[PDB]
């Protein structure tokens, strides 16, 4: 009654390897590593829809839910991914984005989020620091589709809410699996949840960024494809004027 | 478009 | 006491993600598959013999021994990482040799390989069948560089086997960390040595395989690159004769 | 060669 409900779907719908198509010959400037970056971008989200619409249960939210909940999530949902891939490929020691796309301390610094990029490499250190293991990385990550919402609600709320409920209590499962001390499970739920938390301030300063970013970008050279510009442009000023808000597993 | 691929 | 002891060093010592630098514009015929696989094997043994260097107690051995087991154990380490590879990024549904030389079905066709792939694949699956962890993985790899030698021993045997042992009890350490009944540790012990062992008949295929393929290369189109045609000319035909064989966990 | 690199 702890062996997982959903494991095994998330485990088969779990989106391949996406390249950025990055031409590593080229310098290291500003321009070039965001429109990378955006160009990465656009092509996960292709694979996120897929990915969402695979996942149980969220084809029962109203279609227009289901539009909002990915367009609100879309960011913390990729950054906790890279966080992962970083982790299983470099050991942490880079921002792992694609594999024609890893970022050192020096593209770090030119792409202007190196405060930002050390908290993604935090992020992924985690990883290796909480021991967080893969079924436990595939649960959290689902976790994160439903983790941002207007205040106000979506049109079926308490849909929503059941969906969120169901994935926690997989996360449950995968933890009490391997575990015999019945307090040690919400221990390390406690310490898997602070985690998630922390996803949610690094998706709202990069928000901050691409939404600055963009509305500069001809001024700076930097292409942003229309799918990425029209989410960015209409959305993100929703999540900027607190609007749309993350829930947090713990105050903060 | 977001919608064609949700469709 | 069971707090691992090469665990951290294992971390900052696991290499990164070696390109094939295959073509991928071009046909999935057995010449370019194979001439891509070749050349993906020099660089990671590159990538081998300056890990190999940097692990706790290696360099202690007889510079011949350090050779030696370079030389015999290069097969099955690029087999099992390669596994774990594939596991991470892909779930096992491809096997995937690097980020641009990823084999799907059509693939492990054209390479004349199929049987020797679709035992990777499921060797792949079995990190998602038995769970396993990160860690587990990195002490698990190290043993591999222990675990096939001359039958008539090594130039300082005694300390050969007694760093094998150490790799044993970290492997161990890491066993032990997260559980608490006595007797679970000698039973993940038992699964996770029973995988290395499969690794084992693998190897052997793909020795015989390579072997076969490099005296007949010219006649194929199938490039063979320097550092590869030597070791394999000379060394393997010594695995194959029985001069050289794997210490198995568990009688076979 | 190996051995250079071994070096
Ligand atoms: C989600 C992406 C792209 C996919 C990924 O692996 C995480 C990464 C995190 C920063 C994002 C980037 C997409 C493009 C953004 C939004 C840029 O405009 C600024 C920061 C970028
Ligand atoms: C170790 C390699 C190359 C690196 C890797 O990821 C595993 C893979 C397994 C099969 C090997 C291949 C190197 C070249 C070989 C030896 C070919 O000649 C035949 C089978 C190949
Ligand atoms: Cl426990
Ligand atoms: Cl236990
Ligand atoms: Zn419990
Ligand atoms: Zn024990």
């Amino acid at each position: 009654e702890c062996q997982p409900i959903f494991l095994n779907v998330l485990e088969a719908i779990e989106p391949g390897v996406v390249c950025a198509g990055h031409d590593n010959n080229q310098p290291d400037s500003f321009a070039a590593l965001l429109s990378s970056l955006n160009e990465l971008g656009e092509r996960q989200l292709v694979h996120v829809v897929k990915w969402a619409k695979a996942l149980p249960g969220f084809r029962n939210l109203h279609v227009d839910d289901q539009m909002a909940v990915i367009q609100y999530s879309w960011m913390g949902l990729m950054v906790f991914a890279m966080g992962w891939r970083s982790f299983t490929n470099v050991n942490s020691r880079m921002l792992y984005f694609a594999p024609d796309l890893v970022f050192n301390e020096y593209r770090m610094h030119k792409s202007r989020m190196y405060s930002q990029c050390v908290r993604m490499r935090h992020l992924s250190q985690e990883f290796g620091w909480l021991q967080i293991t893969p079924q436990e990385f595939l649960c959290m990550k689902a976790l994160l589709l439903f983790s941002i919402i207007p205040v106000d609600g979506l049109k079926n709320q308490k849909f929503f809410d059941e969906l969120r409920m169901n994935y926690i209590k997989e996360l449950d499962r995968i933890i009490a699996c391997k575990r015999k001390n019945p307090t040690s499970c919400s221990r390390r739920f406690y310490q898997l949840t602070k985690l998630l938390d922390s996803v949610q301030p690094i998706a709202r300063e990069l928000h901050q960024f691409t939404f600055d970013l963009l509305i500069k970008s001809h001024m700076v050279s930097v292409d942003f494809p229309e799918m990425m510009a029209e989410i960015i442009s209409v959305q993100v000023p929703k999540i900027l004027s607190g609007k749309v808000k993350p829930i947090y597993f713990h105050t903060q | 478009s977001l919608q064609f691929l949700l469709d």
